[PDB]
C-alpha cells in the first residue's frame, strides 16, 4: 500500500536492504538465500578423487 | 501308491452348435482351470471370415440414407453388423447386391459365391419403398475375433467404401463346470462336465480342434522342450 | 503416460535427437515430420524417454507434498495412470478430475527432484512428521479379513490327541498350505507349526536364545493362522516377530515405528508389496452389499413410543403455556438425543459380529455409527436452517424412507454446511496465505544458538498413588526435543545430558526417570541471533532428523500450520475465535 | 393413458389424481 | 544390507549416497557441478578436445550424465566442499 | 430445464458479490414452487432454479398451485391456484393420505405446516384444503429417480444437474424401469414429429413423410438429420411406422435425438455388481468391460463447423487458390479445383484445409537466399501463402459449404468477400478411464477398459457388464440403486406372482395385475409411491426363472459368478443387478491439453492460449512455495526466466537444447534491470554494491 | 494359423530346488491361461514316494513323548515328516531303525534297502537321553502330490501307525505372474515370471519337463479328436 512515501524515508533513509526476504530474491527474481541455493554451497569446491584421475 | 488312468474326453450333445463336454478321472484339484482356460480360451483366436468394409452407389460418407428406405445408412451398417455367412477360403473376398421395386432390406439376397455360407441367409435387414432399388459392393475377409475398421485412407479403398471391424470368432456362450468326485477316503478326482455354443458357423469340434490343438501346439515349448 | 502427451511435447530434446539417426534433415526435416508423426518417433521417442523426471500437480495446494516428479512409461487412454496413497496424500479423488505437471529441466532442477518430490523421499507428516501414506480402506480392509482371525474353522487346529494326534501343528509353512489350499481350511483360524527364518517376536527367542534370536537358520516353533503369518513373511526380515490382528492404525504405528527403524527404500518395497497382498484379498474377503445387509433394529418403535409419550405428554405440560415454548421445546428434543443413542447401541448391539459394513468402519475402516443408524431406524434431528435445530425430528430413516417434510429439510442446512465448505474452503488458506508470508525468512542460521534457556517439561501429569500419569499431549510435544539440559537421574545421577532428540527410548527409560521436567534446547529461546540454530531446533520429524543449515519450517509449519484448518466447524470455535 | 402410442410402462400407483399433466413450456 | 535391489531411478540408494556426506545440497549440485563438466567433456569430446577427462568408469547408454555422476559418485571418485 | 430455468440476478438485477445466504436461503412456502432441491451448483446454489411442477404463476408473477381445498372429508374436487399468501391463512391436507373414500381421511387427527408452516398435528376434521398430488415442488428433473427416502439430496441434486449431462450417443434404450415422468414427460419435448391429424399414413422416407390426412389432405411431414447442435451433434429424428397404416392428430410420427423409442434413450439397462476389486473401482475407480467395443454401445459424432474466411487489406487481400507454394503434391492432390477438398472426405491432424492465400509483404532479403534461389532457381514469389490446416484430434468427412462472400453479395464484415463453414464426422468410440453413470447421482468414471473373457460370469457363463466398488453409499446413500437393481435384474428377467391358492400378502394389495413379470418388460413406479422392500423383497423370492427355469440369481441378491480369468468359485454370494446410466459431455479432448510453446503476449510474451494454442496452463503461488518448502530456487527461478517468458533462454537456452549442452546457467531477472530505469525514472537512483 | 511371434524358455537358476523362469514373447494374455493352471498342473503333476501313516513302539497311549528321549513325536512327526524319501517300491514299506546308547539321530542312520534312498541322512532326527533304543515303523509310497495325514483305514484296527502324511508331489513351492510389455511394437504383449520350489532330489526343469509333456498330454485329447483344427503355430524350432 501507499508505499509512495514508503519510498521516500528510504531515499531519506537513503538505506541500502538486508537483501534477504527471499521475496527479495522473488522481487529481484536473483535467486533465494536458501534452499537450493546457498553461498557455501553454491559455491562449491569440487573435482575428482586423483588416483582415479590419476588412474587416468 | 500312486495310480492313474487317463481320463474321459467326451463332449455333450446338445443344440446346435453346441453339445456339453464331459471327462475324468481328473485329478482331484483342478477342473475349471484348463476348464475355463480353454474357455478362457475359445474366446482365443475363433479364427473366421466374413466382410471388412463394402459399398454401393452414390453412398458415400454413412451420413444419409438411400431413399425408398425408412432405414439409416448407418445402423443399417449396423444390422449388418448382424451378419451371419460362413464362408471359406483366404483373401479380400467379397460380393455385392442389388434391389429394385419395393426395397426389403433382410438377408438371404445378394451373391455369395464360392466358399461363403450365411447361416440365416435371410435375416431382415431394412427395406425401401417400391423405388427399394438398390446395389451393393462388399468385400468379405477371413479372419479371427475383432479388429478395428481399418483407415481406409491408411488403405485405400475407394472414396464411398466403409472400412470396419472383424469379430471372426462364430462362437456362441460358453458355460459347465467340475464335478470332482473325491471320495473321502483318499482315492478321488475331479469330474468334467462343459459346453458353449457358437454362432452355428461349426460344431462344437472344429474349433474345439483348433482348440486342442494350437493348445498341445500351445505346449510344445512347454514340453520338456528343454 | 498418455504418450502422445509430451510425446507432443518432449519432443524438442530429439528434435536435437533424431537426425542424430540422420534420417531427417534440419528439423523441420524432422519437425514437420513432427506433423509425419511417424513409428520412428515412438522410437527413440523410447530413448529420450530415459529415465526423465516429471512436473506434477493437481491445484489447490495445502503444503509442498501435493507435488513431486516421476518417471512413468507411456500408455494410451488420455486420463493419467497413477498409484493410490500418491493419492489422498495428494488427495484429489477420481471424482473426475485432472492434475497439472511439467517438465522437470536443468538436471539442476530434475536433480533438484530426486533429490526431492522423489516420489520416494515423499514419506510422513512432514509437519505433523509422523507416518503418512499407509495403505487404507479396501487395501485395509482386505488387510482386516485376513489380519482378522477366523476361528471356529476348517482344518481348524485340533487339539484332539488321546485318541490319536491333535493337528494343527506344521513344521513347514507350504506344507498345509499346499494342503488347506487342498480344500482344507481358512488360514484365519489358529494352529500350530514351527519357524526358521520369520524371525519370534523376542519374548520367544528371548528365551530360545537370548543371546541371538536370529532366524537366519535356527528354527522356531510357531503355531496360529497362516495368513497373519502371511503378511509376516513379507516383513523386515531383521524384524523378530509379531502375530495377532491389528488395526488400521497399530499397523500403522507400527509401520512408522518400522521405516523409523530403518532407511527409505524397501519401506514401500513392502508397502506395495502388501496392499497387493490385499488388492487380492480385497478381490478375496467377499463383501458385495445387500438391503439383505440391511439388518433390523427390533422393538425400536416400543422405544420411539416410549419417548413419544414422554414428550408427548410433557407437550400437553408446556402446552398448559407451561414454560416457554424453546425450553420445553428442547426437552422435548432431548428425548429424543435420548433415542438417538438408545437406538443407536441397542440397535447396534443387536447385529451380529461380521456385517462387513459397521465391521468396515469397525475395521477402523472409516465412517461412523451415524451413518451407522443415520442410514436407518432414525435419523434423528435437524436444525433451524439459520441456527436452532428442528423441532420434529428425523423419526424414521433413508433405507425406511420418508415423506417430503423430513428430507425436505434435510434440504436446509444441506444446502447450508454445503456452503459453509464452500467458504471454509475459501478465507481459510487467506487467513492463511497471510499466514503464508507473516514471516518467511525466518529461517535457520545454525546449529548452535548456544543458549542456555530451555525449559524443564511437565513429563507427564506425575500421579500421586498413581504416582506419574502422562500427558496425551506429552507426545504432542515431548519429541524432536533437545537436552536443554542434562537428564538426571532420581539425583543418583545425571540420567541423561543437554543437547540430545530425547528420543522415545530417553522417553522410556527415562520415562522410567519418574520425573517431570526436562529444560530443553528449545527455540523461541533461541540465541541465534537471526535466525536460528540447530541445536535450537535441531531436528525435523519430517526429517526425523536433524534440520539443516537454514530451513524455512516457516513454510512447512506455515503449510503444516495452515493447512490442516482445512476441517474445523464453530465465544467463537474454529479460526476466526 | 390418454396416450396415442402409448405403451405401459406398468407402474406403481397407490394412489389417484383426477388432475393431470398441465404442459409447462406455455409460459 | 541385504535389502533388494534398486532400478535405475532406484538405482541407487541415496540412504547409501546420502552416508557419504551431509546435505542433500550441493552434493547433489556437487554432482550438478560434474556431470556438467560431464557433458562438457562430451560437450566437447570430439573436436581439438580439452583435457576433461572422465566420465571416468565407462558408459551406460543414452544414461543421463546425471546417472554416471551418480555412478562414480557413489562409486565413489571426486571431491568437493562448499564455497 | 434450461426452460423453466429460473433466478433473479443480473441486469439491474443482484450482483451476487451481494447478497445474504437468506438470497439462497431455504424456508417453508416453497412447495409446490421450484424444485427444493435443484438450482446452481458452484457459489451459484441459492440462486436459481425454476418452477416446482404444476401451479401455475400469476398473471402477475405469483405461482398457481391448485390444491384439494378438502370438504368435510370429502376434499372438493377442485383446483385453487394459489398465491401461497392468503392460502398461508388455511390448512395444510395432506396428499399420500387414507381418506374413507369419500375425501374421509379415516383418521381423526391430522398433522399440516401451520402459520410458521408450522407443519402441525392436528384432527383430520378441520382443514379447508388438502393437496394436489404428492410430489410437486419438485421438479420434473428432480422428478426421475426413486429410493429418494433412502439417499442423498446432496447426491441428489448433483445427481440432478448430472441427469442432464448425459450425450445420445446411438443406440436408442430406456430403462425397462422408471417412473412415468419418461416420454409423457418426454412428450413435453415436443419434438419428434408428431400426428397432426387421425389421417392414415402415407408415402414415407428419412426426409419427411407424405401425409394421408384423411380429409383427403396430407402433407409430406418432414424429418430431420445431420445438423450440428450446440455441442456437434446430428439433426437426426427417426421415424416410427408405415407409409399406409393410420394414425391421429398429436400422436407420435418420429424421434430422432434422445429419443429411444418415442422417448429420452438416456442410458444402458445394465448388468454389473459389487465389488471393489483389486483396486480398480477403489477411490471412484471404475472397473469396465469390454465386449461393449464390438458391442459399440458407446459413441456418437459431433461437429464443429469450420471457417475460414477470404478478406482484404494492405498488401492486398486474403485469396482463397488452390495454387500454393512448395506445398507437397497429394496434400493438394486432394482439395477442391481451387482450395479445399470435396464433402464425405477422410482426414487427421495438421491436415491442411482452405485454399487461401494472400500478399505477402515487400521488405527484401539476403541476397544470400535470393542468391540461393538464384542458386536453385526457386524465384520465390511474395504473397503471404495462408490457409487452414487442421490441428489436433481431429478428423472425419466434409460436410460444411458456409463458403459465403460478401462479393457474391453474402453480406459480411469489413474488408472479407466470402468465408465457408464446414463440419466433419467423427464417432466417438469411448475410451475408458473416463466418466458416466446413473440415476442416484452416483457419477461414475470410466477407469480401465478390460476385455470380456477375463471376467466374472454367468455361472451360467454371461460375465458382468462391469463391477462396482462398495463403500460410498455407506457414507453416501442412494442405495435404489442396489434396490432399483435388485428390480433390475427382476424385470430384466421377469417373473409370476405364484400367489395361486392366496395372497402374497406383501402382495394382498398393489398393482396385482403385475402377479408375475413376463421375463423382462415396460416397468414403472410413482415418485413417493411405490412398492416396498419385503414386497420388492419378496418380489425377490418372486421369479421368472430362465431357460432351464433357472435362477442363477439368488431370492438374497448374492449369487456366485467365478473369474474369467484364474476362474475358481469366489469366497462369498455375489451381489449383482443391472442399471442404465448415461454418457458425458466431458472427457480429454473436452480438456486434453497441455502446450509446448507458441503464441506469447505480445506484450506480457506470456503463453498466448488459445485454439491452435493448447493454453498452455498458467501456474499458482502456493505451488512456489511448494518449491520453497523445497527451495528448487532455479527450477522455479527459471519458470519465471524460462517457460514464463524469458525471450533469451527461450531463444538462447532453446538453442542450448538445439545444441544440447550444459545448457545456458540461469542468468538473470533481466527486465528486473529495467526498474532501476523505472526508478531513476522519478530522481530515484541508487543502488546494491 | 500362426504366432507371427514366439516366446521362449528364459533360465532362471536360483537356488537348489528353487528358481525362476520366464518365457516369452507372450502375446496378451495368457500366462494366465496357462502358469497359473501351471501353478496348478505342476503342482498337481508331481509324482513322488511318499511315507505312510507309521508309528513305532509301545506308545499307544503315552500319546506324547518317550523316555531316553526328549524330543516328542509331534516334533518327531515334522522332524519324522520331514524327510527327502526318494524310492521306488511303488506300494508299501515299513522300515526300522533303532540305536540304545544315547547320541542322537539323523536320517540315513537307518537303512533305505532297494528302491528307496535318502538324501539328507544327516538330516538328524532323534536326540538320544538314557541310552535308548527303538525301531522305528515307517512305511512311504509315491505318487503325484502329497496326500494328507487321513484318518488313517485302521479306524483303531493299527498298532499305532498314526494316520499320517505323505507328499507324492517332491515339488515345494512356486512363483510367477504376467507382464505387459513392448507395446508401440509387440502391442504391448505379455512377459513371464517362472519361480517354483522343487525337493532337492530334482530340477524344476526336470518332471517340467514331463510337466509340459502330461500337461499337453490332455489336450492331445481334446487335439486329438479331429486334426481338422486350424491350431495356430508357432513355425519350427
Ligand atoms: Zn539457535
Amino acid at each position: 500500500q501507499e508505499t509512495t512515501r514508503v519510498l521516500t524515508d528510504a531515499a531519506i533513509n537513503c538505506r541500502s536492504d538486508k537483501l534477504n526476504g527471499l521475496k527479495e530474491n522473488v522481487i529481484i527474481g536473483k535467486l533465494i538465500p536458501a534452499g537450493t541455493g546457498i553461498n557455501r554451497y553454491r559455491n562449491i569446491a569440487v573435482q575428482p578423487t586423483e588416483e582415479a584421475r590419476a588412474a587416468a | 501308491m500312486l495310480i492313474s488312468q487317463r481320463p474321459t474326453l467326451s463332449e455333450d450333445v446338445l443344440t446346435d452348435n453346441r453339445s456339453q463336454f464331459v471327462i475324468e478321472p481328473l485329478e482331484p484339484g483342478f477342473g475349471y482351470t484348463l476348464g475355463n482356460s480353454l474357455r478362457r480360451t475359445l474366446l482365443s483366436s475363433i479364427p473366421g471370415a466374413a466382410v471388412t468394409s463394402i459399398r454401393i452407389d452414390g453412398v458415400l460418407h454413412e451420413f444419409t440414407t438411400v431413399p425408398g428406405v425408412k432405414e439409416d445408412v448407418t445402423e443399417i451398417i449396423l444390422n449388418l453388423k448382424s451378419l451371419v455367412v460362413s464362408s471359406e477360403e483366404d483373401e479380400p473376398v467379397t460380393m455385392y447386391l442389388r434391389k429394385q421395386g419395393p426395397g426389403e432390406v433382410t438377408a438371404g439376397d445378394i451373391v455369395p459365391p464360392a466358399g461363403v455360407t450365411v447361416h440365416n441367409p435371410g435375416m431382415h435387414i431394412a427395406t425401401l419403398n417400391d423405388k427399394g432399388k438398390l446395389e451393393v459392393e462388399l468385400v468379405v475377409e477371413r479372419g479371427r475375433g475383432y479388429v478395428p475398421a481399418v483407415q481406409n485412407r491408411a488403405s485405400g479403398a475407394e472414396i464411398g467404401r466403409i472400412p470396419v471391424d472383424s469379430i471372426y470368432s462364430p462362437v456362441l456362450k460358453v458355460t459347465y463346470k467340475v464335478d470332482a468326485t473325491r471320495v473321502e477316503q483318499r482315492t478321488d478326482f475331479d469330474k468334467l462336465i462343459l459346453d458353449v455354443e457358437t454362432k452355428n458357423s461349426i460344431s462344437p469340434r472344429d474349433a474345439l480342434a483348433s482348440a486342442g490343438k494350437t493348445l498341445v501346439e500351445l505346449f510344445g515349448l512347454a514340453r520338456e522342450l528343454n | 503416460l498418455p504418450k502422445l502427451m509430451a510425446l507432443e511435447l518432449f519432443k524438442p530434446f530429439v528434435m536435437k535427437r533424431l537426425v542424430d539417426l540422420n534420417h531427417a534433415q534440419n528439423i523441420k526435416s524432422a519437425k514437420r515430420m513432427v506433423e509425419r508423426q511417424r513409428p520412428q518417433v515412438w522410437d527413440v521417442l523410447e530413448e529420450v524417454i530415459a529415465e526423465h523426471p516429471v512436473l506434477l500437480n493437481r491445484a489447490p495446494t495445502l503444503h509442498r507434498l501435493g507435488i513431486q516428479a516421476f518417471e512413468p512409461m507411456l500408455v494410451e487412454g488420455k486420463a493419467i495412470q497413477l498409484h493410490p496413497l500418491v493419492c489422498e496424500a495428494f488427495n484429489a479423488d477420481f471424482d473426475g478430475d485432472q492434475m497439472a505437471v511439467h517438465l522437470p529441466l536443468s538436471a539442476e532442477a530434475q536433480a533438484e527432484a530426486r533429490i526431492l518430490m522423489l516420489s520416494s523421499n515423499n514419506i510422513l507428516s512432514p509437519a505433523s512428521g509422523r507416518p503418512l501414506a499407509m495403505p487404507r480402506l479396501d487395501m485395509v480392509t482386505g488387510l482386516y479379513y485376513l489380519t482378522t482371525e477366523v476361528p471356529g474353522d476348517t482344518g481348524e487346529y485340533q487339539p484332539a490327541s488321546g485318541d490319536h494326534p491333535e493337528t494343527g501343528v506344521y513344521s513347514s509353512p507350504a506344507e498345509a498350505i499346499m494342503a488347506a489350499d487342498r480344500g482344507v481350511l481358512s488360514v484365519r483360524a489358529k494352529i500350530k507349526v514351527r519357524l526358521t527364518q520369520l524371525r519370534p517376536p523376542v519374548e520367544i527367542e528371548a528365551e530360545l536364545f537370548g543371546h541371538s534370536g536370529w532366524q537366519p537358520g535356527d528354527a522356531w516353533m510357531a503355531e496360529t493362522t497362516l495368513g497373519r503369518v502371511m503378511f509376516n513373511e513379507l516383513l523386515p526380515l531383521g524384524y523378530p516377530f509379531v502375530n495377532k490382528q491389528m488395526h488400521k492404525k497399530v499397523q500403522a504405528a507400527i509401520i512408522n515405528d518400522l521405516a523409523e527403524r530403518y532407511p527409505m527404500i524397501v519401506v514401500a518395497q513392502t508397502v506395495d508389496k502388501l496392499k497387493d497382498a490385499g488388492f487380492y484379498w480385497a478381490t478375496r474377503s467377499g463383501v458385495t452389499v445387500s438391503m439383505a445387509d440391511v439388518l433390523v433394529p427390533p422393538r425400536k418403535k416400543e422405544i420411539l413410543d416410549h419417548y413419544e409419550e414422554r414428550a408427548d405428554k410433557v407437550e400437553k405440560q408446556f402446552q398448559r403455556g407451561a414454560l416457554n415454548h424453546d425450553e420445553r421445546n428442547e426437552a422435548l428434543v432431548e428425548i429424543w438425543k435420548e433415542a438417538t443413542d438408545e437406538v443407536g447401541q441397542a440397535l447396534r448391539e443387536h447385529y451380529p459380529d461380521d456385517n462387513p459394513i459397521i465391521t468396515i468402519v469397525d475395521s477402523g475402516a472409516t465412517g461412523n455409527f451415524t451413518q451407522t443408524r443415520t442410514l436407518a431406524g432414525m435419523k434423528g434431528l435437524v436444525t433451524n436452517p439459520k441456527g436452532e435445530f428442528i423441532p420434529r425430528p428425523v423419526k424414521s430413516s433413508f433405507r425406511e424412507g420418508l415423506t417430503v417434510l423430513e428430507y425436505f429439510i434435510n434440504t436446509h442446512g444441506a444446502r447450508k454446511g454445503l456452503a459453509d465448505t464452500a467458504l471454509r474452503t475459501a478465507d481459510s488458506g487467506y487467513l492463511t496465505r497471510r499466514l503464508v508470508d507473516v514471516s518467511q525468512d525466518v529461517i535457520v542460521r545454525e546449529h548452535d544458538c548456544q543458549t542456555e534457556r530451555g525449559i524443564v517439561v511437565e513429563l507427564a501429569e506425575r500421579a500421586p498413588d498413581g504416582t506419574l500419569i502422562r500427558d496425551p499431549y506429552i507426545e504432542t510435544s515431548a519429541y524432536a526435543r533437545t537436552l536443554g539440559t542434562d537428564a538426571v537421574d532420581e539425583a543418583g545421577n545425571v540420567i541423561v545430558e543437554r543437547g540430545q532428540d530425547l528420543g522415545d527410548p530417553e522417553i522410556d527409560a527415562l520415562l522410567a526417570a519418574g520425573i517431570t521436567q526436562v529444560k530443553v534446547r528449545s527455540v523461541l529461546t533461541c540465541a541465534t541471533s537471526t535466525g536460528v540454530c540447530a541445536t535450537c531446533y535441531g531436528r525435523s520429524m519430517a526429517t526425523g532428523k536433524l534440520v539443516d543449515i537454514g530451513e524455512a519450517v516457516g513454510i512447512v509449519a506455515a503449510q503444516s500450520i495452515g493447512e490442516p484448518g482445512t476441517q474445523l466447524t464453530m465465544i467463537t470455535g474454529g479460526l476466526p475465535r | 393413458n390418454s396416450v396415442p402410442g402409448a405403451p405401459n410402462r406398468v407402474s406403481f400407483a397407490k394412489l389417484r389424481e383426477p388432475l393431470e399433466v398441465p404442459g409447462l413450456l406455455d409460459v | 544390507g541385504g535389502y533388494d535391489t534398486p532400478l535405475g531411478i532406484t538405482n541407487p540408494p541415496i540412504d547409501e549416497l546420502l552416508d557419504r556426506v551431509s546435505s542433500k545440497y550441493a552434493l547433489v549440485i556437487y554432482a550438478a557441478k560434474r556431470a556438467r563438466q560431464i557433458n562438457d567433456y562430451y560437450n566437447q569430446l570430439g573436436e581439438g578436445i580439452l583435457e576433461y577427462v572422465g566420465p571416468l568408469v565407462e558408459p551406460g547408454l543414452q544414461e543421463k550424465p546425471l546417472s554416471i555422476a551418480l555412478r562414480e559418485i557413489h562409486a565413489d571418485l571426486l571431491e568437493h566442499t562448499e564455497g | 430445464t434450461h426452460k423453466r430455468r429460473l433466478s433473479a440476478l443480473g441486469p439491474g438485477g443482484l450482483s451476487r458479490e451481494r447478497a445474504g445466504l437468506e438470497v439462497r436461503d431455504v424456508h417453508p412456502s416453497h412447495y409446490g414452487r421450484m424444485c427444493p432441491i435443484e438450482t446452481p451448483e458452484g457459489p451459484n446454489i441459492g440462486l436459481i432454479g425454476s418452477l416446482s411442477v404444476y401451479a401455475r404463476v400469476n398473471p402477475f408473477g405469483f405461482i398457481e398451485t391448485p390444491y384439494r381445498k378438502v370438504v368435510d372429508g370429502v376434499v372438493s374436487d377442485e383446483i385453487v391456484y394459489l398465491t401461497a399468501d392468503e392460502e398461508d391463512r388455511h390448512v395444510v391436507a395432506q396428499a399420500n393420505s387414507p381418506i374413507d373414500a369419500d375425501g374421509r381421511f379415516v383418521e381423526p387427527r391430522v398433522l399440516v405446516r401451520r402459520k410458521a408452516g408450522e407443519v402441525e398435528y392436528v384432527p383430520s376434521s378441520e382443514v379447508d384444503y388438502m393437496d394436489v398430488s404428492p410430489r410437486q415442488m419438485v421438479s420434473v428433473a428432480t422428478a426421475m429417480i426413486p429410493f429418494l427416502e433412502h439417499d442423498d439430496a446432496n447426491r441428489a441434486l448433483m445427481g440432478a444437474n448430472m441427469q442432464r449431462q448425459a450425450v445420445p450417443l446411438v443406440r436408442s434404450e430406456a430403462p425397462l424401469v422408471g417412473t412415468g415422468m419418461e416420454l409423457r414427460a418426454a412428450i413435453d419435448a415436443g419434438d419428434v414429429v408428431v400426428a397432426e391429424e387421425s389421417g392414415v399414413i402415407e408415402e414415407v422416407s428419412a426426409d419427411y413423410i407424405t401425409v394421408m390426412h384423411d380429409n383427403g389432405t396430407r402433407r409430406t411431414y418432414r424429418m430431420r438429420k445431420f445438423a450440428r447442435s450446440n455441442h456437434g451433434t446430428c439433426a437426426n429424428q427417426c421415424p416410427i411406422v408405415d407409409a399406409g397404416d393410420r394414425v391421429e392428430a398429436g400422436q407420435v410420427i418420429a424421434d430422432g435425438p434422445c429419443t429411444d423409442d418415442g422417448e429420452m434413450a438416456l442410458g444402458k439397462n445394465l448388468l454389473v455388481a459389487i465389488m471393489p476389486w483389486e483396486g480398480h473401482n477403489y477411490e471412484d475407480a471404475i472397473i469396465l468391460s469390454n465386449r461393449l467395443v464390438e458391442e459399440d454401445v458407446l459413441t456418437s459424432i459431433h461437429i464443429e463447423e469450420h471457417e475460414i474466411d477470404a478478406r482484404d487489406t494492405k498488401l492486398g487481400a486474403e485469396e482463397i487458390t488452390r495454387d500454393i507454394p512448395n506445398i507437397s503434391d497429394e496434400v493438394l492432390a486432394d482439395l477442391d479445383e481451387r482450395g479445399i477438398v470435396r464433402i464425405g472426405a477422410e482426414v487427421r491432424d495438421g491436415d491442411i484445409l482452405v485454399g487461401k492465400v494472400t500478399p505477402k509483404g515487400e521488405t527484401e532479403l539476403t541476397p544470400e537466399e535470393r542468391l540461393l534461389r538464384a542458386i536453385f532457381g526457386e524465384k520465390a514469389r511474395e504473397v503471404r501463402d495462408t490457409s487452414l490446416k487442421v490441428p489436433h484430434g481431429e478428423s472425419g468427412k466434409v460436410i460444411g459449404i458456409r463458403v459465403f462472400s460478401r462479393e457474391d453479395e453474402d453480406e459480411l464484415p469489413a474488408g472479407v468477400n466470402e468465408l465457408v463453414r464446414v463440419y466433419v464426422a467423427q464417432k466417438r468410440k469411448i475410451s475408458d478411464g473416463d466418466k458416466l453413470a446413473g440415476r442416484h447421482g452416483n457419477k461414475g468414471v470410466i477407469g480401465k477398459i478390460l476385455p470380456v473373457e477375463d471376467m466374472p460370469f454367468l455361472a451360467d457363463g454371461t460375465p458382468v457388464d462391469i463391477i462396482l466398488n462398495t463403500h460410498g453409499v455407506p457414507r453416501r446413500m442412494n442405495i435404489g440403486q442396489i434396490l432399483e437393481t435388485h428390480l433390475g435384474w427382476c424385470a430384466h428377467s421377469g417373473w409370476k406372482v405364484d400367489a395361486a391358492k392366496g395372497v402374497p400378502d406383501w402382495a394382498a394389495r398393489l398393482p396385482d395385475e403385475l402377479l408375475e413379470a413376463q421375463p423382462n418388460a415396460i416397468v414403472s413406479t410413482p415418485v413417493f409411491d411405490g412398492a416396498q422392500e419385503a414386497e420388492l423383497q419378496g418380489l425377490l423370492s418372486c421369479t421368472l426363472p430362465n431357460r432351464d427355469g433357472d435362477v442363477l440369481v439368488d431370492a438374497d441378491g448374492k449369487a456366485m459368478l467365478f473369474d474369467g480369468r484364474s476362474g475358481e468359485p469366489f469366497p462369498y454370494p455375489v451381489t449383482v443387478g443391472y442399471m442404465y446410466i448415461m454418457k458425458l459431455h466431458h472427457l480429454v479432448d473436452d480438456k486434453i491439453h497441455a502446450r509446448s510453446t507458441g503464441p506469447y503476449s505480445m506484450i506480457t510474451q506470456q503463453p498466448l492460449g488459445g485454439k491452435a494454442q493448447f493454453g498452455g496452463q498458467r501456474f499458482g503461488e502456493m505451488e512456489c512455495w511448494a518449491m520453497q518448502a523445497y527451495g528448487a530456487a532455479y527450477t522455479l527461478q527459471e519458470l519465471l526466466t524460462i517457460k514464463s517468458d524469458d525471450t533469451v533462454g527461450r531463444v538462447k537456452v532453446y538453442e542450448a537444447i538445439v545444441k544440447g549442452e550444459n545448457i545456458p546457467e540461469p542468468g538473470i531477472p533481466e527486465s528486473f534491470k529495467v526498474l532501476l530505469k523505472e526508478l531513476q525514472s522519478l530522481c530515484l537512483n541508487v543502488e546494491v554494491l
